[PDB]
């Protein structure tokens, strides 16, 4: 049967993973003590065990998981630990400390694969900017590529925001990650914290958020992406289809991920929440989950994942309407720029949560030239930093070389050029 | 005599197939457990056309269910009539097709196809006189399109003197359901041009139009659309399964509907289709039925039939009716509107009649049109394909499976030739 | 008339034998305490073929149970039908055989064999007209292989004009069960080539394939595999024990299946074998049964029958059926696929029919094929053996029991000659 | 019926034996006061008495046994004692002090044999490196060979580890033992303490072990080896079969012994514990119970002893999979390199123990050219020691001669050469 393996790497990734697992449990009625095959590997005592890899170089987040509510759910191995974190240092992830743990991780992955009779591939959770999530993740991905080749390697990545950050070596790390996951990862789905905060401010009418809320939101999106593997419905999408439909050229593979309706209990009753409306919301500039205007960019390819009550006719109508709008610009070379997925199973509400129950929800994954601007900004930042050789002694002092940075910059430039070409 | 073997491939193919098997089952008085509970001897007389008999008066459809992913067929088995199928006739792989024709035709599908062929051979060996094969699939995906085409190729090579007919769900001009649809469709169509005897072209947009404009249905389900398709499908083979005044046949229809070998793409229609509100308001006369049949709004393809000419049309009527009336109606249509019928083929309309009407109706009809308007669909697909291919957009997914540029160009060439041919008779 | 004496040797031999005696007992309506509870007079008419009658309408199988170690036979006695056997017919030693042919044939077995021979003589003296002996053993171990072969040698010397047939479990190409298997098998096979009239070649891998691919059985037990083997065994002697339209016999089968004296290694099969899920889905027709019989997937040896030619095949049908149909089916197989049958023997298929079908089935069949494909098994064994012997690996265990290198070379020579002979007719 | 006699020699051997006997008692429901024939000789009062020989030159370990829980179980003779131990001196075992006790031991063995109606042979427990376990055991073995000849003489031996030890005359003794048990013992099964510790660290997640745990582990293996004699099952293996299947040449007869699954209660629930998985674990380099990499050596012959719930089909599949792996290298001359044994009776849990209850367990006995490296290392150690004539006055002062050492070294060299040849 259809089976996939999750990998959660870092602090952020692990946090996201916790939320995801909670959501999954809520969906499939599994208790916190383990009392589906797609995600939960079943054993001979009416016990369901997640099929995930949990990795951190700092033993803190993992320790929390091990002590908390869902400790009996997880295996005592899936949760892997180290001794000291990378500390926002790609070099300490990719070269120095990662090559101590990576083997174990690989072994675990192999074991998990062995336990499956049709592994669709991988879902990986990391962060552009973090020390572990940048370098270690990259290393892992390379190894996976070497091993499996034609198994799906999907990534969920926390992109650094333009006007806000939490680390002053974040441009370097991200750039390095981009350089060394450009020839491995098939899809890298993007979420941005600033964007999420903006969404919270606007749609939810909440202006005192925290990381937990963000994680929950991310988990919803993840669930939507993966809902076709675990339930019936017209147009059952696969993990392998995304690659086919959202990657026109192999270097160009960063699509944005957005969710609608993200709305509180008060204006759920006021709104109709029809299909068309939701679709419209999905394409609105402010509702997007990154800091980019899709008015400044042409949509190459979009993928829509309707979940709940949806008459396909209505969906079609909505799509037609979207096409009609002047705006919402598409590229010349992609007329058919839509993929549609439908599930009978509705979204699931998490107790003590932000979101209310809905009849129908939609998740949109869109690959566009709007991200080019973001990339350019990042490059500029990098240039500003690297011109004075700031922080370079840390990276060079653990493995890296002067020249690698230059190469990375060149690669970024090439990517930008490609994007520009696509735009024409 | 006259056994038909059914193959259903991919998600859409299996889904439509499930509905079709339901409909046929109800027509023959067969319950989901394979027991007969009919009232007429006509129900069993030709049951062998679609069903195989087993111990304990069990009837098992001669159906082969094919997919590269298990989900859809698991759902089918879970479904109402799912337990009627032979378990050994579910043939599946483990890895998906990713809406990728190359995976269906050359790589993943290539690994599975031999197993399917073996089952097919086994079924054909049980036929006293096998008429041919019916396939159900989509053209825009990977499995139905790539794998399905592959199967067709294999079977035609092995059984070149049997009928090969497909019900093929095609992409719709407004609202595409996948990004690589043009590529997949073109790749499939290329193969179907040369390896099938007839293809019924179904467009989901047309079905939605039917549901909304004609049936007045606020909230159509894929199930409901499937039902309509199944009804059309059943219509085609009615004359194999029941008596009549003019007993049609697949081969007969082909003979009358295909004047040149490559022009075998038909627009199907069904009548009557009337809203549940306005049922008593309609008088169910053969003339009115004829009018419905010939109405563009009652077609199931993405064409305006008025933007072309009919090369030939086959009408199959079901129920009690006056042959005089039928013939007169046919004459009237052609005389009145001779411009919409190619002038080099006198008597462009062929009629067949089967005495036994479908459930809940006194009269019904199924329409099959070979119109030069179909060229519009092909032209639009070609435009789309070229828009992508000239930039080699999405192409690495296919070259990575061993396909070359030259194949795509060949496909384009075929398409254009087909369009040119259609334009000749336009 | 036509008494058969059964000998079961070693672990596998005794285990298979237990199951066989269960099956035969149920067929004859004999309960574990030797009481008859049947409904038909046909059940007792020829009961003497396998059973001996004692005071109080007790029936005791003419079975001799042999092992060099007591464990397996203790288990057998503890088992369900274990109390049915004559206590004096358990003949055992004390020291094991260590998977060592030399210990079975020359040393430990030599000490026990006279005692076995005495029992055999005693049983043969109770036969009005003894047909012959049936042996069950493995080829890869020490007791069944070495001791078993030894017994065969002795009995053929004493009863050279009786039938000597064996059901011999052979090693499987993928997953060997002992390290010295090639040595033991070669040593046994050498003796069987010259001292047996027919040998049914059973491969456990093939049985597992049957269980998984055909029967859809997730978790087969050795018991279940044994059952299948027992069913095949019963098939062979059906025509001695029951009436029919074409009454077969062991000798008759030998006459029709062995065209040259050394080529007497058969691939057995059984039909129908159908999953418990898909029982109502199958129509139990003689044609379909025939197809099952001839399907390579329904064979019990480690061969691809399509990689050789059938010299002769014997089919034994059980139940009510049309002789016309049977003959026609046989003709069709040979005409259609004449390349798979040696051209120098017209009418390569022999058919027998017994009216009384096995429990729970209306029809069944047993297949016995003499195919040149069997050479592959021998060739593979020879390769393995040579791989070891050229390095004298493990050889001290055998030389220590008095065997010489020359014997091994002789065995190899025999094997190669056999292979060459098979290749002639290939 | 099938009957075998145990012999336990030394301190270590005696310790192991205690554990073994406890395990046996737990298996067959025998109380500590004696309230099966294979191991327990039955007398005319509903009393079951072990059929073992317990020998020590130091009267301490034996005394402990005599005072402890299972004192009423054992006979007042089977437990034999001396006055002074060899003190890590092969010469004081084999020549000086052993020839005082050996006769008594022989007599006891004869008596035991007389009480059996089909003696399969002997199981002997000693230690390469110890004073008694080296020399005395060797002496005993020679005598047994002289007497019985074609009765199975299986040995269970504690091999000295490479990077750790507990005695600085351990190379000599071991070498001597090897020299004088090369033409007598049919099989010498091997366990290494360092390896066991490593296993404990890795799989069990326990890093505060003791000798008792090790002994228990060894006992499990022993039970697995001997389970076919005492219970029903498909493929009932005999003590005589091992010799046939694991000894291609008479000098080459040291196979490694490993057990799976060795796992605690916490990750017994997480793991599926299927047959294939267990088989895979058995062939893994780290899971092996000695300090050798089987990647640096070709497997001549392997023997697998599945115990519990096992569909033979599954086992076959596992074996096929193993064969497929490139990696696990086998020799050219042994294609069929597997022996399979199955029992319906599962493993038995010892109260206050390390291991949890399992459905199915596997014991693997493998004869490989990986041990050649170990032998070479030992030889090197010996050479390093003997070059200066260190400790030799102790050995020479009780019987031995200068020249014997040289002979032993030559023998070792020959063995190494043989191994090398086999490798080709
Ligand atoms: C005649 C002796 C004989 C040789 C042949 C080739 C025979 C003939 C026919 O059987 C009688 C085949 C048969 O008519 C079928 C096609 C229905 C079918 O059974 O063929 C096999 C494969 C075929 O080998 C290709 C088979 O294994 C086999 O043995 O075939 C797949 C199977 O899937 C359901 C089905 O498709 C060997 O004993
Ligand atoms: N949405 C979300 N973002 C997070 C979370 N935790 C960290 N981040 C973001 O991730 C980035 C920091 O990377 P971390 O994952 O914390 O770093 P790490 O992977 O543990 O690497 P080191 O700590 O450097 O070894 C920042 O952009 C944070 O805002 C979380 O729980 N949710
Ligand atoms: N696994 C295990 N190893 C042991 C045990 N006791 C001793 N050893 C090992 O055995 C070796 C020492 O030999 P011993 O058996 O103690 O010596 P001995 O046979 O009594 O000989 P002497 O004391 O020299 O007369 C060392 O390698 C110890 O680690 C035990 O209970 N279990
Ligand atoms: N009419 C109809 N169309 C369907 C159905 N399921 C999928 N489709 C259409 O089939 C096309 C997608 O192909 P699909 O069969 O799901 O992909 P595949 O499994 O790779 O062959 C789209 O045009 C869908 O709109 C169905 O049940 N009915
Ligand atoms: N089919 C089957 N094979 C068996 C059985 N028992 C053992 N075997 C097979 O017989 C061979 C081992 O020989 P075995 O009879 O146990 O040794 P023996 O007692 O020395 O003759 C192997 O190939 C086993 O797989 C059984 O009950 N059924
Ligand atoms: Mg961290
Ligand atoms: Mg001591």
């Amino acid at each position: 049967m259809r089976e996939c393996i999750s990998i959660h790497v870092g602090q952020a990734g692990v946090q996201i993973g916790n939320a995801c697992w909670e959501l999954y449990c809520l969906e499939h009625g599994i208790q916190p003590d383990g009392q589906f095959n797609t995600f939960f590997s079943e054993t001979g005592a009416g016990k369901h065990v997640p099929r995930a890899v949990f990795v951190d170089l700092e033993p803190t987040v993992i320790d929390e998981v091990r002590t908390g509510t869902y400790r009996q759910l997880f295996h005592p191995e899936q949760l892997i630990t180290g001794k000291e974190d990378a500390a926002n240092n790609y070099a300490r992830g990719h070269y120095t400390i990662g090559k101590e743990i990576i083997d174990l991780v690989l072994d675990r992955i192999r074991k998990l694969a062995d336990q499956c009779t049709g592994l669709q591939g991988f879902l990986v959770f990391h962060s552009f900017g973090g020390g572990t999530g940048s370098g270690f993740t990259s290393l892992l991905m390379e190894r996976l590529s070497v091993d499996y080749g034609k198994k799906s390697k999907l990534e969920f990545s926390i992109y650094p925001a333009p006007q806000v950050s939490t680390a002053v070596v974040e441009p370097y790390n991200s750039i390095l990650t981009t350089h060394t996951t450009l020839e491995h990862s098939d899809c890298a789905f993007m979420v941005d914290n600033e964007a999420i905060y903006d969404i919270c401010r606007r749609n939810l009418d909440i202006e005192r958020p925290t990381y937990t809320n963000l994680n929950r939101l991310i988990s919803q999106i993840v669930s939507s992406i993966t809902a076709s593997l675990r339930f019936d419905g017209a147009l059952n999408v696969d993990l392998t289809e995304f690659q086919t439909n959202l990657v026109p050229y192999p270097r160009i593979h960063f699509p944005l991920a957005t969710y609608a309706p993200v709305i509180s209990a008060e204006k759920a009753y006021h709104e109709q929440l029809s299909v068309a409306e939701i679709t419209n919301a999905c394409f609105e500039p402010a509702n997007q989950m990154v800091k980019c205007d899709p008015r400044h960019g042409k949509y190459m390819a979009c993928c829509l994942l309707y979940r709940g009550d949806v008459v396909p006719k209505d969906v079609n109508a909505a799509i037609a309407t979207i096409k009609t709008k002047r705006t919402i610009q598409f590229v010349d070379w992609c007329p058919t720029g839509f993929k549609v997925g439908i599930n009978y199973q509705p979204p699931t509400v998490v107790p003590g949560g932000d979101l209310a129950k809905v009849q129908r929800a939609v998740c949109m994954l869109s690959n566009t030239t709007a991200i080019a601007e973001a990339w350019a900004r990042l490059d500029h930042k990098f240039d500003l930093m690297y011109a004075k050789r700031a922080f370079v002694h840390w990276y060079v002092g653990e493995g890296m070389e002067e020249g690698e940075f230059s190469e990375a910059r060149e690669d970024m430039a090439a990517l930008e050029k490609d994007y520009e070409e696509v735009g024409v | 005599m006259r056994e038909i073997v059914h193959i259903q491939a991919g998600q859409c193919g299996n889904q439509i197939g499930a509905k079709f098997w339901e409909v046929i089952s109800d027509e023959h008085g067969i319950d989901p457990t394979g027991s007969y509970h009919g009232d007429s001897d006509l129900q069993l007389e030709r049951i062998n056309v679609y069903y195989n008999e087993a111990a304990g008066n069990k009837y098992v459809p001669r159906a082969i269910l094919v997919d590269l992913e298990p989900g859809t067929m698991d759902s089918v088995r879970s479904g109402p009539f799912g337990q009627i199928f032979r378990p050994d006739n579910f043939v599946f792989g483990q890895s998906g097709a990713g809406n990728n024709w190359a995976k269906g035709h050359y790589t993943e599908g290539a690994e599975l196809v031999d197993s399917v062929l073996d089952v097919v051979r086994k079924e054909s060996e049980s036929c006293d006189c096998l008429q041919g094969f019916q396939l159900t699939h989509s053209l825009g995906g990977g499995t139905g399109s790539g794998m399905g085409t592959l199967l067709i190729s294999k079977i035609r090579e092995e059984y070149p003197d049997r009928i090969m007919n497909t019900f093929s769900v095609v992409p719709s001009p407004k609202v595409s359901d996948t990004v690589v649809e043009p590529y997949n469709a073109t790749l499939s169509v290329h193969q179907l041009v040369e390896n099938t005897d007839e293809t019924y072209c179904i467009d989901n947009e047309a079905l939605y139009d039917i549901c909304f404009r004609t049936l007045k249905l606020t909230t159509p389900t894929y199930g409901d659309l499937n039902h309509l398709v199944s009804a059309t499908m059943s219509g085609v083979t009615t004359c194999l399964r029941f008596p009549g005044q003019l007993n049609a046949d697949l081969r007969k229809l082909a003979v009358n509907m295909v004047p040149f070998p490559r022009l075998h793409f038909f627009m199907p229609g069904f009548a009557p289709l009337t809203s549940r509100g306005s049922q008593q308001y309609r008088a169910l006369t053969v003339p009115e039925l004829t009018q419905q049949m010939f109405d563009a709004k009652n077609m199931m393809a993405a064409c305006d039939p008025r933007h072309g000419r009919y090369l030939t049309v086959a009408a199959v009527f079901r129920g009690r009716m006056s042959m005089k009336e039928v013939d007169e109606q046919m004459l009237n249509v052609q005389n009145k509107n001779s411009s919409y019928f190619v002038e080099w083929i006198p008597n462009n309309v062929k009629t067949a009649v089967c005495d036994i009407p479908p459930r809940g109706l006194k009269m019904s009809a199924t329409f099959i049109g070979n119109s030069t308007a179909i060229q519009e669909l092909f032209k639009r697909i070609s435009e789309q394909f070229t828009a992508m291919f000239r930039r080699k957009a999405f192409l690495h997914w296919y070259t990575g499976e061993g396909m070359d540029e030259m194949e795509f160009t060949e496909a384009e060439s075929n398409m254009n030739d087909l369009v040119s041919e259609y334009q000749q008779y336009q």
